[PDB]
């Protein structure tokens, strides 16, 4: 008569690593790196991305004419921008703190466009148009956000002036630029004054620009530059331009609501998917069940932390070993 | 029959430890359901504690820089660089550890219910062998079943006691 | 005859959490996260905290005239800037780098207050003030630390310039400001010249501006604005100022003894306390002595870590269970 | 009388574990000062450790940022954030891991002081129940603190070889 | 002779466990070849997870900022200053962690090769004393070299149960 | 007849730390933290520092002409630069983001210098020098990147521009600066215009300078005053210059291969060393093969991590208990 004590063994194939040995055979094992992913971008808690396959984000906020992005009032999550994306600042310059303005535009709550001016009540000619800007359908044109204003025919530009108001249920992102004509006689049939004081201010914004005259490379079919800018008009704010000449005047602004949180997905190849995700990566969506992933070190949501390992096998079981 | 020493039961399907008994009226392979639950919770509690204590609330998004921002660049991956670092060595090292952990705290569990079992059988018993005890006595299904649910008391004492000098 | 091993049991009703296991009875534990805070701000090995009620730092800097804050010459640790204080730069204009000068004023270990400019000795008038300006009395008034200077009278504003040599023991923080006025009329009723040129230099420093006329919004009775600048004389070094009007001129600086650390704290319903610690964090005083705390996750001294935990009770007894 | 096996005694207040004897004379309970000491040093070696170890050099002020200014001051809060997810997750693991192997070290303890007491008792004594042992000679109050304090030999080998025949 | 109670042997060169015998024949000290290298295995499975699970990918060079970036030059010093005291602090007690299982173990691996040694021995011996075997009978050097490489049966059985009478 | 189980006691000194017990005798151990260095400046995978004994980086950039050193076309992994140096910019005046000027000269993979512009071609006098410019040989001097241009004689100075194409094999690194004379005499001597426009363009870049005449503190003999620039010409990309004075004009640029890494060493008594290894601090090279190292909190290559301690020893052979 007799009674053993004993355990048991099973069929598993699970192995394990410990401290002190390699490859230990195991009842049961499971896995704490997230390794499977959905390779597409999908919506999150704040919502769905804003694809921008043809356009970066600077064309579609001061609106290059060739820029149809259809930015809905929902708003979105975050921004996929493609590489490959051909259009930018289609008449040449560059933009003031480019990366904090593209960051203040990479998610909102909602999105509401605002006219600031109408220029139709303005003592010059507007809505001036470039090769640099053609349309989509095809003849020359401008941005939509900001218009480009020349002196009044046949010969006159005097200080203009004019006031916004921001009665808005927020903040207000508005844009300008300062053309700077390549010679004198560009600056003349366009501006009259042969050198110009443009200044935009508001209740804390005092900035005032002058035209530098003169050539630089051939970009576009240009000779001529314009520097592009941006500024925020908080609530109950005044926003006060003047220009004798060379302000591309500020038309419509963009009262985003939300807090923004810079989030840019800069990738060519991954779709946007018809999915909900708790954790988008950069690489696509996951689970986030487990403590850790190996599927991109960007991600946004609810996500486990990154590891670059193919798995981390926690023993459940006993170790595997036969009679 | 052997027990734990020289390996593992392939037989046993209802649990991770238990008993296997023979005596006349043949044999008997059981789990012990008290000291598998026991080991169960133990291990469901150690993986809730290491997947549930992890934090799901902070976003690396990937950030911007123009060419006259290199240093608040290298800041920025440093900062991403070695937290990676500090989390895949703890990470690994955890796993490692718990891992060594878990086989040790398997096999103390058996040896624990081996001595549970010693302690219940004392003098009736030689403790000799693989895992296994040999009882002295006349030991049937339901005698077998009250060395299991811990209702065994030594009745027996002097039964063995002759047994045991021959 | 027997003898018997055994261990302690006792009355503690302390349990603790295991790997393995929820709410162990043990007969002695012992607490890691500090949980008790005095809900004050405190002296720290630097000294004394300074309390801003009424006056935003700039304001003390500047030196608004409704702030009679007492920069006392031992210095203070750091700083407690009340969210409410209604008080900052009385004329409407920023100030460039604002966040990067409050952070130079938030400790010194010794404070003295260095006059720069006697504008007795210039060929303006000088001292003017501004109902924008109001003192606490009631009277308008002016800035502290910069002097309004104008035409001296009747009509003469020639390039003035005068220099300082920093003979103190340490770096002086000056400060400076712009003036645009509304309308060429106030410009040349103030300046006399249509446009100026206003200059402040040091061995390293070189920098000029220019005043832009025109009207911004109104802000505290003034359609005219002041651009607010900042900067740093070292030792041994020359601060020279050129003008022929537009400059509000620097006339007192500060020489702060010790680094600065951006000890800024902004809390409105903490009172200063009458205490001393080595860890003072943002929502109170702690004892140091536990490596961890619950807090505050912005803290100054010698402090445990934040963890946002209740408890992270340390087993030191056995498993209490009585027999 | 029981022993460990049975559970903690909440009679002895002068030490963690010791010694519950029984003979003609009575019985008596003390803590065994020397296993006890030696534990209470390695808890607060353990406790020295966790707590010592830690730096408190560092400060954490809240930085200030202009409204253009947006990337860096979500590059601090990574830090502040980052860094603060590794130590909530390491304190908890470390102090879970940790009060899992004191309490196992206290049960060792125990252990290990019933198994200094077998070696010395030898064939003197049957090992059986519960953390107890069975004397087989008449051991007075003197012979008790001799097993205690260590010096105790197998003088009693024959009065014993008797006793356990019956 | 003693075994591994009293202490550790001065004379063992070949090995961290092994065998100590007397016999009629004189004496004779051997490592345990299989249960050294087991550990030594194992020990250095510890030490290679230890240091090659490190990242060395990463610089840390001293970054220069103007007298006009004092924020970002604090931020800078956070991300090292708060890394570096993670890294110290978990590096200490990995390291005194660490050093206390490995003592344990190899207790343990001694205490693994004794009880290995008393199921091969079974009745034939008597377990008393030091870490060491009292043998019923008489064993001789190729005995003895049975004991420890495992293929050893109970042959004498009766050899001995007339000595253990006696 | 006897059997005995044991285990190894040997002469061993070592000791261990274990979290319960201090200096417990071990049979063997080993270190985990690397504390013994070479303490000297080595090569690495990258190749040969580049030590700066007597010039800032500044000053070989811009090529002060006191400065001999040898830029090699192998170029460096780092650069070793002697606090103690003298040489910086020898006209007075300081660098427009200067420390991102020298982050992007800390490594080059490799070096070319490349000439941007031949001033023979230009109406204007050329290689102006200065006295705050002394050759090493003994005369009056001019950095050898930038060209000091004033008026073509007897005085004409129009308005003079040239274009420079990138048709090298990657960035290039071009400089200029900006003369402010101390008064409007010396203007018209060296510039003859009163006001003067200076346009430095790119695809990208569109930056103007006016000159702002007034005496700055004597520095190194001068009351004038340099402001001193930089910039990126892409692969492909155009730079022209325009100017009608004031301009002092980008003559040689720097091609160099690589990305930087901000590899600036700034340490006084290491010295360059005959040796190569994986792992190079701030205070010395090291082994790299244990896991942390006490050397210095700044390293670069291949490097353990850095803690405080004077030794981090594991335990590996057993409690050393003799019997
Ligand atoms: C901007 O558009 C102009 C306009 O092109 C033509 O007019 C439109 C109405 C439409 O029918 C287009 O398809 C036409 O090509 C472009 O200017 C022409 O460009 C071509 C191609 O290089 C050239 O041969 C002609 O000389 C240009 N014609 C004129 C009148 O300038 C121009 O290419 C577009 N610019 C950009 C940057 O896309
Ligand atoms: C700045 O102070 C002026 C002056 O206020 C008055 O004069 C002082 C001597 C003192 O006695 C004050 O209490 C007086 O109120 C303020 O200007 C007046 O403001 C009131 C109230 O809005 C208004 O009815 C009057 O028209 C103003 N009078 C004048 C001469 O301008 C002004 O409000 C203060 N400015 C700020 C920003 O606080
Ligand atoms: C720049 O160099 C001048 C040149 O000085 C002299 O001329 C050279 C050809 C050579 O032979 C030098 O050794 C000569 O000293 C320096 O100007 C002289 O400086 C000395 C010392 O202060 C002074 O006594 C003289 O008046 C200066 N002579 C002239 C003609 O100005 C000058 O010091 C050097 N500048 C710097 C910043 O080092
Ligand atoms: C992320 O984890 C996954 C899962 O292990 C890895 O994908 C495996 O990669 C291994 C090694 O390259 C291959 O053998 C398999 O083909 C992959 N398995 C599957 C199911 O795809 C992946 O390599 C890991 N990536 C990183 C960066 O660690
Ligand atoms: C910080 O720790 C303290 C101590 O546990 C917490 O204060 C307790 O909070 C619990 C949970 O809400 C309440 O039951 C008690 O009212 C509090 N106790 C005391 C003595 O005040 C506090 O909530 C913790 N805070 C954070 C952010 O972790
Ligand atoms: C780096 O580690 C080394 C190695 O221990 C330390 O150098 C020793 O320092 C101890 C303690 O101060 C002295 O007893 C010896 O003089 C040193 N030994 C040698 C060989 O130099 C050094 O102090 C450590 N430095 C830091 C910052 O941790
Ligand atoms: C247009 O001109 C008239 C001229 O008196 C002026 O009153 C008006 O303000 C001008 N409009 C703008 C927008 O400046
Ligand atoms: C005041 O004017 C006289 C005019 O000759 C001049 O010498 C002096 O330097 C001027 N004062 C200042 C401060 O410029
Ligand atoms: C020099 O002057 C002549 C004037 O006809 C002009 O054509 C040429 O472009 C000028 N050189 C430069 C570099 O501007």
């Amino acid at each position: 008569d007799r009674i053993c004590i004993g355990y048991q063994s099973n069929n598993s194939t699970d192995t394990v690593n410990t401290l002190i040995e390699q490859n230990v055979p195991v009842t049961q094992t499971m896995e704490l790196v997230e390794t499977e992913k959905h390779p597409a971008y999908c919506n999150t808690d704040l919502g769905a991305p804003l694809e921008l396959r043809d356009c970066k984000i600077e064309a579609v906020i001061y609106g290059n004419p060739k820029c149809d992005i259809h930015l809905k009032d929902q708003g979105w999550s975050y921004i996929v921008e493609r590489p490959s994306a051909p259009e930018g600042m289609c008449y040449p310059g560059s933009v003031e703190n480019l990366e904090e303005l593209r960051f203040v535009f990479s998610s909102a709550a909602s999105y509401k466009r605002i006219r600031l001016f109408d220029y139709s009540r303005w003592n010059v000619t507007r809505s001036g148009t470039s090769k640099a800007c053609n349309a989509s359908t095809g003849g020359q044109s401008f941005y939509r956000s900001i218009n480009w204003l020349t002196k009044k025919k046949p010969d006159t530009y005097d200080f203009n002036e004019g006031a916004y108001v921001n009665n808005e249920d927020g903040d207000i992102i508005f844009l300008w630029g300062i053309h700077h004509p390549p010679d004198t006689k560009e600056q003349t049939t366009l501006y009259k004054n042969a050198n110009t004081l443009s200044s935009v201010t508001t209740n804390t914004i005092n900035r005032s620009f002058q035209p530098n005259i003169g050539p630089r490379p051939l970009v576009r079919g240009q000779q001529g530059r314009m520097d592009y800018y941006w500024g925020i008009l908080k609530r109950g704010e005044t926003l006060k331009i003047r220009t004798n000449g060379n302000l591309i005047a500020p038309e419509f602004g963009y009262l985003l609501k939300g807090e923004s949180y810079g989030r840019i997905i800069q990738n060519e190849d991954i779709p946007i998917g018809n999915c909900n995700t708790k954790c988008q990566t950069y690489a696509g969506a996951i689970n986030s069940s487990k403590p850790f992933q190996n599927a991109s070190r960007h991600y946004m949501g609810e996500c486990p932390k990154y590891v670059k390992k193919a798995s981390l096998r926690l023993a459940v079981g006993l170790r595997n070993t036969p009679s | 029959i052997a027990g734990f020493i020289e390996g593992g039961w392939s037989g046993m399907i209802d649990g991770w430890y238990g008993f296997h008994h023979s005596n006349s009226e043949g044999t008997g392979m059981a789990a012990d359901q008290k000291s598998t639950q026991e080991a169960i919770d133990k291990i469901t509690n150690k993986v809730n504690n290491i997947v549930d204590k992890m934090n799901r609330e902070f976003e690396v998004v990937n950030h911007e820089f123009s060419e006259v921002e290199k240093r608040i660049n290298m800041i920025n991956d440093k900062i991403d660089d070695q937290i990676e670092d500090l989390w895949a060595y703890n990470a690994e090292l955890l796993v490692l550890l718990e891992n060594q952990k878990t086989l040790d705290e398997h096999d103390s569990n058996v040896k624990n219910l081996f001595d549970e079992v010693k302690r219940r059988l004392s003098a009736n018993a030689i403790d000799a062998g693989n895992g296994c005890f040999d009882i002295l006595h006349k030991c049937d299904n339901e005698c077998m079943e009250t060395i299991k649910n811990g209702t065994y008391d030594h009745k027996e004492y002097e039964e063995e006691a002759k047994l045991e000098r021959s």
